[PDB]
RNA sequence: CACGACCUCAGCUCAGACGAGAAGACCCGCUGAAUUUAAGCAUAUUACUAAGCGGAGGAAAAGAAACCAACCGGGAUUCCCCCAGUAGCGGCGAGCGAAGAGGGAAAAGUCCAGCGCCGAAUCCCCGCCCCAGGGCGAGGGACCUGUGGCGUACGGAGGGCCGCCUCUCUCGGCGCGGGGGCCAAAGUCCUUCUGAUGGAGGCUUAGCCCGCGGACGGUGUGAGGCCGGUGUCGGCCCCCGCCCCGCCGGGGUGCGGUUCCUCCCGGAGUCGGGUUGUUUGGGAAUGCAGCCCAAAGCGGGUGGUAAACUCCAUCUAAGGCUAAAUACCGGCACGAGACCGAUAGCGGACAAGUACCGUGAGGGAAAGUUGAAAAGAACUUUGAAGAGAGAGUUCAACAGGGCGUGAAACCGUUAAGAGGUAAACGGGUGGGGACCGCCCGCCCGGUGGAUUCAGCCCGGCGGGGCGGGGUCGGCCCGUCCGGUGGCUCCCUUCGCGGGGUUGACGCCCGGGCGAAGG
RNA sequence: CCGAGGUCCGCGGCGACGCCGGCCUCCCACCCGACCCGUCUUGAAACACGGACCAAGGAGUCCAACGCGCGCGCGAGUCAGAGGGUGGCUCGCGAGCCCCUGCGGCGCAAUGAAGGUGAGGGUGGGAUCCCCCCGCCCCGGCGGGGGGCGCACCACCGGCCCGCCUCGCGACCCUCCGGGGGGCAGGUGGAGUUGGAGCGCGCGCGAUGGCACCCGAAAGAUGG
RNA sequence: GACCUGGGCAUAGGGGCGAAAGACUAAUCGAACCAUCUAGUAGCUGGUUCCCUCCGAAGUUUCCCUCAGGAUAGCUGGCG
RNA sequence: GCUGCAAGCCUCGACGAGUAGGAGGGCCGCCGCGGUGGCGCCGAAGCCCAGGGCGCGGGCCCGGGUGGAGCCGCCGCGGGCGCAGAUCUUGGUGGUAGUAGCAAAUAUUCAAACGAGAGCUUUGAAGGCCGAAGUGGAGAAGGGUUCCAUGUGAACAGCAGUUGAACAUGGGUGAGCCGGUCCUAAGGGACGGGCCUACGCCGUUCGGAGGGGAGGGCCC
RNA sequence: AACUCUUAGCGGUGGAUCACUCGGCUCGUGCGUCGAUGAAGAACGCAGCUAGCUGCGAGAACUAAUGUGAAUUGCAGGACAGAUCAUCGACCUUUCGAACGCACAUUGCGGCCCCGGGUAUCCCGGGGCCACGCCUGUCUGAGGGUCGCC
């Protein structure tokens, strides 16, 4: 799917925190908050070079 | 970006082209779809040809397709008048008509009038009621031997007629072909400057 | 070989409509073969099993010539219960063991106003 | 495919064939034809002279069917007819000459590049070069014009 | 100065209808950015995109030429291919970028206003009469400030002359597919194995049996024959439709040809011009819009360079309708897969847009698996109870309930050894430990026991060949001659579909030829 | 046998695990060597950064177009693309097969802004091959000595085509109003020519446009 | 007393409000938050995953609003 | 005699460092496909091993244990195909570590009861504190059953618990005169009109033919 | 001794791996249907034992009809056993919502007609209504706007 891994409104926390400068999911009271969302190395993210149908 | 000798490429991929990408995965499916539509149409017009009305023979416009004929849009009103076919009865018997086309020469006119006459002989018209065969309707013998015509109705023949080998006349050998064209080009340019005299 | 493209041949679909089949369809699924004497008398291969049929287990642990009687057709579990096809629980209570209808053979049919109608069509 | 790909033999090598000092980054010299006049000028001037600037008049509504003039040389002139036709009239050089209508074959102008076999021939074309005609006249035959 | 007609404008919970919102993938009308590229950046690009607003339909839009073209001319629209990364646009930088023709899919054309004829010949409402189809009312209105018929650029109408003659629409009645139910072939044969067979072997050596069914699934393991199905436009049953033909019935009304007469023939604040902004490849201005100007009628538009004169070509703008080819990440119902296989694949295989978070717009998880069958551990016993020990179920509790397999990190314990230079590591060896590991053949000489016993002969059969079987014979293919004889021939000359001459033409026929083969 | 690199036609004690064998790997010990990897860097064991440990995931891709090399088909052609046909009630098979009077693309002609015009071998080197002569022959060749046709390719010299320039300007049969020619020659410009090599498919790689190997800004914009 | 304070109200993001501190505007203010454009760009840090075999560099030239980068030549490899 | 997988085999000579980088070979490894050759309940995959080995290596084979239903070789084909690093992602687990810590507002003690179990519950007594700007008694907002009875003592209440605002099972909020409801305050917001391409916006007692009610019996 | 480290067995911790898959993703095909006759969405309610999900709407875990032909199942109980399931043309379908008398942090505040009851009056209950824009028509009107008649 073209939307796979990009259904998140993730913004990188930037530097200043011990986190690794990856787009992390917006805050909340869930386990999903603060997790990598977009990169291919992140769980639940977008695969590298998603297989296109064309 | 340029590394060594090569073309200066210009890939037109600076827009959001991924949003507009049409894949031809249904191309063999539309072939089955368009084929079923012709077969479905063929049964709806079972006696009539499936390709549609008879198309005229027209000449392609430009000089690039000078010697090329082509199935036209419809027969000129002058071509129907010279063939004894009324304007509003040609559509009823499967004859394509368009009033925009004109006949600038008799070669194109006589070519389609013969095509209209050749069609009306090969045309088998069924009576409106089988119990009442009228004048223009065909005979009861030709109605049984009347099947649906597949393919284009009277395809256009491209007669590759060859000029017979003649004996070259001495007057024909003295014709300066390069000078004739070179004079025609020069006289066509100095035509307006000569008319001022 | 399936020549009808409108019928699916798919592990994902054939199993979905099997475990989620309606009760009236599970009746046809939970069919059982007839005995060679009934198959010769009624000229019918198999039949959807009912409650009061006398069957005989052919496969599994309870196979044998003992002709029992179906207790209930647990259509939800795709299993039937027979009279003497049972098991003792820990507390000594006897519980029926579920057998699939494809593992039994109908030795006697429960004939009623509707069973004879279906046997005639087959 | 990916079996014979170069990336399959770059597994384990850190920089992946792009150097440690100068890494592989995002367009280190601009995107596309950037800097064609400033920092890629040497490449543009060495391999594409004439790339910058204007030359010649402009033709707004150019229709390629107006300037359509396919040409053919005399060495391929007899290819428009069968080989048996060229041989049959070789034994009869006393006036019966074949006609090669170049217009119906798909060409307009006749150019006199190759040599013509010693046979009289009537060539029908829309245009003729000076040398193509004189080679047809010299070998025997006329150059008929057509529109 | 009331009473009437009209005009204009009101009121109603008047009579009867319509609109609203949703959805919005595809479609139409607007609006509109900036990241980005130009290695900066301002025009440009991004992009006439995202977001925003309005409006639809199963498609929409478009559409029957104020077109293309410049040719021997094409001929509504839409879509595909090509045109073409071309003409051209562009700090002529980055970049951008169509169209005519050509080839295809699909093709279907038409209605007004105006012009002027017809006694408004027209429509609606109401109240009805007969069979959705036809009528009626000295009922009420609409309408002459214009309804209907005829008629629209292809010319049209009317009157003469000439010729052929009346045929659509909608209902009843006999003849020419779709949908839903139900049913339809054959092993639970023999032996063995397994917790379970769906495993193995066999079933005159036609695997035994079916086969137009050996797709798939289920069933305790790999099932064509156990079951559902599968294959058979096979059978039965119930709904339902299209088209053609025939009769009866209500509404239908003739049309063509005229080197003949007469008459009529058109879309104004629109075109066009100027200007401004925007848009376009359109460049002295492609399209659109604002403001100003403001038309003409052998006129007007276009002819890709502004202008005047002139000729030619083409169309007839400023009103309307129109299927089919085309699109469809939404919806409804299906099929499929060289896809993913529970950190993967949709966020969601599960009470997933759920729990939960934020005032809110919104953010948004984790989480699949006992077993074939709960057979889910009776009962005994210690303990207040969790938790245990027995017993018991199961092929298995090395399957006991977040229970299949159960890795690594980490930890307990046991066994073993070591430890004052942090531990590990390379090379060499030592010790220890845990588990393992380990004379025949040919020929010949004698020896003593057995040779459905050897050479050779006979009989039957089979097989073998260019370092060379020989002699007769056909066959196949390639090739070359013999034309040995007529069909295409050569688009080959002759009279108007017939005849006469020749090409390594094919088929036929005899001979050659090739280590070309059987 | 001081000879084309080793054999014994010499032999002993133990052989059924007690007393035999097991390189490496396990434990332990000793000697020698030995600083922690990755990364940027002239220079890392660094008082440079990242890394407590383990599992799983995790980064050169796909598309378009181009270049060169290679494989393949055919060849001055090549590719059939849109489409069409049809084993007919269409599984496998949205494959494959077939024909499109091959539309067109790219080649077969270049050159000029354009109007336009438009392409006739020599020398040297040269794989290979040809011929002759003298010896030898195991009749198949070998050896020696000489000549020649010369592939591809290269160097040079020409011819020709288009642009431009200069010079030569003339009388003449194509002028038919107008006009077209008039060895022109000598130079020079060209992505030309003087016996085509391309087209299609596939593969590899390189440089590109795209999210473009992956992760990363401070921002900017639109709507709320 | 220019006092303190509840509730109801009003002002909304380049806007508000400010006895003025660039203060405050929901723990966010020298321009709030949310979603989208957006996987924004980065000549800049970081990382870039199996083995063996062979060959093997450059930090120099010229140009560049270049000097943490490119183009270019050289050096390199492969194919011949 | 042996070979002759000619992509094989054999002979001879020289040579061998390597970052960035390039090329080649792989009977190295992973997932799926077309073929082909198999394997499997007499036990596949995976996992574990002080067992036996092979390869320079990537890796592989075999044995044993566990496991319980699928799997592999070869010739081709297609990749989301190989990790130690990215202050990587997700999940898990360590050392630190039985460590920091459970130290704001003076206070507890005796006995008894229930109970398996008591510093903490309950009862009584004793001694103290809040000291009426309460550590008291009632509301508003907010919470939403937290209220009450009974039972339970798993989890939670950072020790305990016989206790609880925990859990389980039931029960409980009764209005003409308490409040809402009625009124308009600031204000919000229709209507007329205007604006806006539009969704809409502006505006608020003004601005429209904005009255729907009469008395009197058809009239003001 | 302990402690520490290494090695293996066993037991934990933990969850990988593998096998499984009623799920996703992608492509193709046929249809291509919402709403004032009250939509989408929302709220509340509905089961013998029922929280969620799902299905329904006071006829509430389904009614009728048709097809089907013996079950549903966790436990019962009970089938007027034609059970159940499917289809789905009849019927039903609370409140909010374009939401429509005015409103709404209110189950708030009104008006009209009709019916029933207490007794036209009032009170109570029930039924049908009362939004905005607009079209055709009717009805009732307005203005010396333009006239006619006087
Ligand atoms: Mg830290
Ligand atoms: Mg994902
Ligand atoms: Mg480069
Ligand atoms: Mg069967
Ligand atoms: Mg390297
Ligand atoms: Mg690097
Ligand atoms: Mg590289
Ligand atoms: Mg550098
Ligand atoms: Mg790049
Ligand atoms: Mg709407
Ligand atoms: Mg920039
Ligand atoms: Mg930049
Ligand atoms: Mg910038
Ligand atoms: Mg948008
Ligand atoms: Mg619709
Ligand atoms: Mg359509
Ligand atoms: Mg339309
Ligand atoms: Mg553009
Ligand atoms: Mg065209
Ligand atoms: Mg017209
Ligand atoms: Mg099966
Ligand atoms: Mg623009
Ligand atoms: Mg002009
Ligand atoms: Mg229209
Ligand atoms: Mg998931
Ligand atoms: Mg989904
Ligand atoms: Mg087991
Ligand atoms: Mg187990
Ligand atoms: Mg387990
Ligand atoms: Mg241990
Ligand atoms: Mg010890
Ligand atoms: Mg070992
Ligand atoms: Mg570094
Ligand atoms: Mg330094
Ligand atoms: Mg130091
Ligand atoms: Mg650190
Ligand atoms: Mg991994
Ligand atoms: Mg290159
Ligand atoms: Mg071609
Ligand atoms: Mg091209
Ligand atoms: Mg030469
Ligand atoms: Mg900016
Ligand atoms: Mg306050
Ligand atoms: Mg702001
Ligand atoms: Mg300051
Ligand atoms: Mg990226
Ligand atoms: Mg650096
Ligand atoms: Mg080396
Ligand atoms: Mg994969
Ligand atoms: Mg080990
Ligand atoms: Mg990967
Ligand atoms: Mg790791
Ligand atoms: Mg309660
Ligand atoms: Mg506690
Ligand atoms: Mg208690
Ligand atoms: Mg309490
Ligand atoms: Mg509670
Ligand atoms: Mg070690
Ligand atoms: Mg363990
Ligand atoms: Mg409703």
């Amino acid at each position: 799917s073209e939307l796979a891994g990009h259904q998140t409104s993730a913004e990188s926390w930037g530097t200043g925190r011990a986190v690794a400068r990856i787009p992390r999911v917006r805050g909340g009271g869930t386990h999903r908050s603060g997790q990598g969302a977009f990169g291919n190395m992140c769980r639940g993210g977008r695969m590298f070079a998603p297989t296109k149908t064309w | 970006a340029p590394s060594r000798n090569g073309m200066i490429l210009n890939p037109h991929f600076h827009k959001d082209w991924q949003k507009r990408v049409r894949t031809w995965f249904n191309q063999p499916a539309r072939k089955i779809r368009r084929r079923k539509a012709r077969q479905a149409k063929a049964r709806r017009i079972a006696p009539r040809p499936v390709s549609g009305p008879l198309r005229p023979v027209v000449r392609c416009p430009t000089i690039r397709y000078h010697t090329k004929v082509r199935a036209g849009r419809g027969f000129t009103l002058e071509e129907l008048k010279a063939a004894g076919i009324n304007k509003k009865v040609a559509r009823t018997i499967g004859i394509s008509v368009d009033s925009r086309r004109r006949n600038r020469s008799t070669e194109s006119l006589q070519a389609n009038v013969q095509r209209l006459k050749e069609y009306r002989t090969k045309l088998i018209i069924f009576p409106r009621k089988a119990a009442k065969p009228k004048k223009g309707d065909s005979t009861e013998e030709e109605l049984k031997m009347a099947t649906q015509l597949t393919g284009p109705v009277m395809p256009i023949k491209k007669v590759h007629k060859k000029e017979k080998a003649r004996v070259i006349s001495e007057d024909e050998k003295n014709f300066k072909a390069f000078a004739s064209l070179r004079m025609a080009r020069a006289n066509a340019r100095l035509f307006g400057i000569r008319a001022k005299r | 070989m399936k020549l009808n493209t409108f019928v699916t041949s798919s592990r994902r679909k054939n199993r979905k409509r099997h475990f989620n089949a309606p009760s009236h369809i599970r009746r046809k699924i939970m069919s059982s073969p007839l005995s060679k004497e009934l198959r010769q008398k009624y000229n019918v291969r198999s039949m959807p099993i009912r409650k009061d049929d006398e069957v005989q287990v052919v496969r599994g642990h309870y196979k044998g010539q003992q002709i029992g009687k179906v207790v209930q057709v647990y259509r939800k579990k795709y299993v039937i219960y027979i009279e003497r096809v049972q098991r003792e629980k820990a507390n000594g209570t006897t519980v029926h063991v579920g057998i699939h209808p494809s593992k039994v053979v109908i030795t006697r049919l429960k004939l009623d106003k509707d069973r004879k109608k279906i046997l005639e069509r087959k | 495919p990916t079996k014979k790909s170069k990336t399959r033999k770059l597994r384990g090598h850190v920089s992946h064939g792009h150097g440690r000092v100068g890494k592989h980054r995002k367009h280190p010299g601009g995107r596309g034809n950037a800097g064609g006049l400033h920092h890629h000028r040497i490449n543009f001037d060495k391999y594409h002279p004439g790339y910058f600037g204007k030359v010649g008049m402009r033709h707004y509504h150019l229709k390629r069917n107006t300037t359509f003039c396919p040409t053919i040389n005399l060495d391929k002139l007899w290819t428009l007819v069968s080989e048996q036709t060229r041989v049959n009239y070789s034994q009869k050089p006393d006036g019966p000459a074949p006609i090669i209508d170049v217009v119906r074959a798909g060409y307009f102008k006749v150019l006199g590049k190759g040599k013509l076999p010693k046979q009289p021939v009537i060539v029908k074309a829309k245009f003729f070069s000076r040398r193509a005609e004189e080679k047809i006249k010299g070998v025997g035959g006329a150059c008929v014009l057509t529109a």
